[PDB]
RNA sequence: AUACUUACCUUAAGAUAUCAGAGGAAAGUCCUACUGAUCAAACAUGCGCUUCCAAUAGUAGAAGGACGUUAAGCAUUUAUCAUUGAACUAUAAUUGUUCAUUGAAGUCAUUGAUGCAAACUCCUUGGUCACACACACAUACGGCGCGGAAGGCGUG
RNA sequence: UGGUAUGUUC
């Protein structure tokens, strides 16, 4: 047998393997289970079994699937099929790491571009790289090994030394942790001027004679006429490190000295609570700014090590509500945000509402059955009472909008509707192993008119009476309920409902329970009926 | 030039940095299997009579 | 020497503004009609609140947050919101027996030195700074869910799926309660 | 530095201008601070030899670049192969057309490539020398100032 | 009668 087949009927791989394939969001074991692959082939070579290789190549392109964001290994992906041999594949695989992170990256841009400087051999395409980089991920406050990679490519390939200026007169406004390296450059490379002609590289002739009275065409001695020069130059680029001095002192000593966690790491890790304090207060100081490249790199910067929690994705579709004014742009992050987050409720609950504003209603549809075909038709028997109250909000939503009223008054029968009740009631009908059920019956009660209300005095008030259940006929909540159902009828008058109020329904409650249902009461009594207030307290003394 | 696979120091190894990467040109020739001088050089004897 | 050398910078001689880590908000311009339990319901939804006075007469009142962003929120939400028709100004301010310290130092005008509030101890990992929670559990502990918080009041509760339940259920009582007047805040 | 220890080596030959004439050690060899003729090199030295050497009386220009911009300029042209299922046109095993599936490779590019053309910006280079601001010339044009660069030819 | 190389001792 071949080495594949050795591997195969390893006892290890069994185990790893299916220890993955078990628990597959807990990426210890996908590591092991890839270390243990890559090692098995002692020399990775052109020469490898083929089918080692297939397996390798599996194994990290579905551990990319499952953890997009680890920047590590899309970059060591990247150089096994690199060594392996082609570097078309290498390119794709740093292509789409790139994608993964929506461009916004600098670790995979600054190891793309010095794979590509190799690479490419065309020099209008290998710098078109660089300024494609340099809007992403340009403005990063680490972002000073990318405009090194740029400054020693254009300074070794380039014949003409212009576009050394004018890249490093950009270089000069950033404010990037490593801002003084660029103007030492920048002085040194002032420095080293012989003659006026020069100063034209700095900048334009007219600014040169009307800003800074330089005449570059000035004949005459132009020795101290140059010293000069260089004396108002070193000037007006002291006053612009001045500026960018305040910026970076400031970023550094408020916010990024408190950052220490910049990376991705598992969708199992935890993140201390100064650094969620610094990541909101630092990306509104950044929002302030408005610097719209750098507010989108800040946010991208900042779900690196937060991405799995929400409140980022939560924030950066603000930004882009009202803020930007943009809702598609803030539907795809709060929908991006559904891929990442562990929590999700918040985030679908703020999604169904962009997108309901968004008049994009066969969407809210499609949504509204993948929750309910999630938990196998069967949302009234979720624990976690969220997920099955805002799912029956907008569910409802849709159904008054689809089904036309049957009741009067144009009065659209929200929970009425027989889809929707059966529902209301199979989870009305567990009574103490499920979570929510005074708000269910608290939202029933409203609908305050003749046929509404008998419809649901008759359906949840009469049937849970007749069954007798003890967890309802104890709690004050339900006869507050109720009471409050039939007193605010706007069809019944105020002697029919006092009537039916103190003498049909506070009978059928029983003298054991008195103790657990006057509280309640009490507040209903004294707030609308302080008359026959002395009546309650007799009836349950 | 991560590494240095030559004698020297780093410092006298990054003296010797190269030019960068030679672009790429389509060829103008013939490529190598299609080489060949004459074949059907044709033959000698039809000069001898006339 | 090399021209390159880390930045060097004076310290800015500690007051209640320059301290980083003071959480408590300074409310002025109150209107003497207004309850410390109507200033907790304005301050309340902005982070979990260590203590709310007002001092009798003295037009004023203070908020303490249990952290700095929850401040910050309430600075920035709540700036010139007209509490009971007067126009209400936020700032930092101190404490209670900071205060009193610094009265009887401004009698004797001797020194008036502040000291710095404490900070919670870093790292915390269960806590989400600026969440709040109202009122048997088994967490799981795992990372967008919230571990921790501070129960109102003052102790360390762990939150749940069923808080969420509870505040909505809470809510719906002061929605009516208060509509009768049981709770004018 | 010395010294000592090892390890690795310790070789293609031959020649120094040619032709002719006189001499010395019948054929040839060798040699001659011998003699002619040719050649080659160096160094001096000349030719009415030939070409070239930038405004300041002005804000220029000449030669060569740009791995420079306008620029996604303007005009054309390109972006896989096999297997299986389905509809489909049809003279047709289903040749044509569309959708999906398995396998195989696969420089990046398409804001590219190729064709055409123009403007602009900028780099390096030079006697930016001296006397002149001049009416010339058919044998067509004093090549009758000092240098420099490069060759052609001649002499010693 | 040699050369380069190596490492030790002083």
């Amino acid at each position: 047998m071949d080495k594949y087949t050795a591997l195969i009927h390893d006892e290890n791989f069994s185990t790893l393997t299916l220890n993955v394939s078990r628990y597959p969001k807990s990426l210890a074991y996908w590591e092991k289970l890839l270390n243990y692959i890559v090692k098995a082939s002692a020399p990775i070579c052109k020469s490898t079994e083929p089918q080692l290789l297939k397996l390798i190549r599996c194994t990290y392109s579905s551990m990319l699937n499952e953890f997009p964001y680890l920047e590590n290994y899309y970059i060591d992906f990247a150089l096994l099929e690199y060594k392996l041999g082609n570097v078309s594949m290498s390119h794709k695989i740093f292509q789409r790491g790139l994608q993964a992170f929506n461009q916004r990256s600098l670790l995979l841009w600054t190891s793309y571009l010095k794979f590509c400087n190799n690479v490419i051999s065309h020099q209008k395409q290998l710098f078109k790289k660089y300024e494609t980089a340099e809007e992403y991920v340009g403005l990063h406050f680490f972002s000073g090994e990318f405009w090194d990679l740029y400054l020693e490519q254009i300074s070794s390939r380039c014949t003409s030394s212009k576009k050394y200026w004018n890249v490093l007169r950009k270089i000069l406004e950033i404010p990037l942790h490593s801002f003084s390296k660029f103007y030492a450059l920048w002085l040194q490379r002032i420095d080293d001027i012989m003659d006026l002609k020069q100063l034209s590289q700095l900048t334009s002739k007219d600014e040169l004679l009307k800003k800074l009275k330089i005449d570059i065409n000035y004949s005459g001695r132009k020795g101290p006429y140059l010293q000069d020069a260089k004396k108002k130059l070193k000037k007006i680029t002291k006053e612009m490190y001045m500026v960018v001095q305040y910026q970076v002192l400031e970023i550094y000593s408020i916010f990024e000295s408190k950052i220490y966690i910049n990376y991705y790491t598992s969708p199992e890790t935890l993140v201390s609570s100064d650094e969620i304090e610094t990541w909101i207060k630092y990306l509104d100081y950044t929002i302030t700014l408005q610097t719209d490249s750098l507010t989108h790199l800040n946010f991208q910067r900042a779900l690196l090590p937060l991405a799995h929690y929400d409140l980022v994705w939560i924030k950066y579709s603000k930004w882009l509500i009202n803020s930007k004014n943009d809702l598609l742009g803030a539907k795809n992050v709060l929908l991006m945000g559904l891929k990442f987050s562990l929590k999700k409720t918040e985030i679908i609950k703020l999604l169904y509402s962009v997108i309901c504003k968004l008049n994009e209603y066969v969407l809210l549809r499609n949504l509204l059955e993948k929750i309910e075909s999630s938990y196998s038709d069967n949302v009234e028997n979720v624990d976690d009472f969220e997920i099955f109250w805002d799912y029956l909000q907008f569910k409802t939503f849709c159904q008054n909008s689809l089904y036309s009223s049957r009741y009067s008054d144009s009065q659209s029968n929200g929970l009425l509707n027989k889809e929707l009740f059966d529902k209301v009631w199979k989870r009305l009908s567990c009574k103490e192993k499920k979570s929510g059920q005074e708000i269910l019956l608290n939202n029933l009660v409203q609908f305050y008119s003749k046929d509404t209300v008998e419809f649901v005095e008759k359906n949840i008030f009469q049937k849970i009476i007749e069954f007798g259940w003890e967890y309802y006929l104890q709690n004050g909540m339900f006869w507050n309920c109720y009471c409050r159902l039939i007193y605010f009828d706007t069809s019944r008058s105020y002697l029919d409902k006092r009537q039916y109020i103190v003498r049909k329904i506070w009978p059928q409650i029983d003298k054991k329970f008195a103790q657990s249902v006057l509280p309640s009461l009490t507040e209903f009594c004294e707030s609308y009926f302080p008359e026959e207030m002395d009546t309650l307290e007799e009836m349950f003394t | 030039m991560n590494y240095n696979l030559s004698k020297y120091p780093d410092d006298v190894s990054r003296l010797f940095k190269p030019r960068p990467p030679l672009s790429y040109k389509r060829p103008t020739d013939y490529p190598y299997a299609k080489r060949q001088t004459n074949p059907n050089i044709t033959g000698v004897a039809n000069l001898l009579s006339t | 020497m090399s021209q390159f050398i880390y930045p060097v910078q004076q310290q800015p001689s500690l007051n209640h503004f320059t301290d980083p880590n003071n959480t408590t908000v300074f409310i002025g311009g109150l209107s003497s009609l207004v309850t410390e339990d109507e200033l907790r319901a304005y301050f309340q939804p902005f982070g979990t609140i260590v203590y709310v006075k007002i001092p009798v007469g003295k037009c004023c009142g203070f908020v303490q947050y249990v952290d700095r962003l929850s401040a910050e929120a309430a600075i920035a939400g709540m700036q010139g919101f007209p509490i009971a028709n007067s126009r209400v100004r936020l700032s930092w301010g101190r404490s209670a027996k900071q205060t009193a310290l610094l009265q009887q130092a401004m009698l004797s005008n001797s020194l008036q030195v502040q000291q710095q509030q404490p900070g919670l101890q870093q790292p915390n990992y269960g806590y989400i700074p600026s969440s709040t929670c109202e009122a048997n559990v088994s967490s799981t502990m795992l990372p967008g869910c919230q571990i921790l918080n501070y129960s109102n009041p003052q102790q360390v509760i762990m939150q749940g799926s069923e808080a969420v339940v509870n505040s909505t259920n809470a809510m719906l009582n002061r929605l009516e309660q208060g509509s009768n007047g049981f709770m004018f805040a």
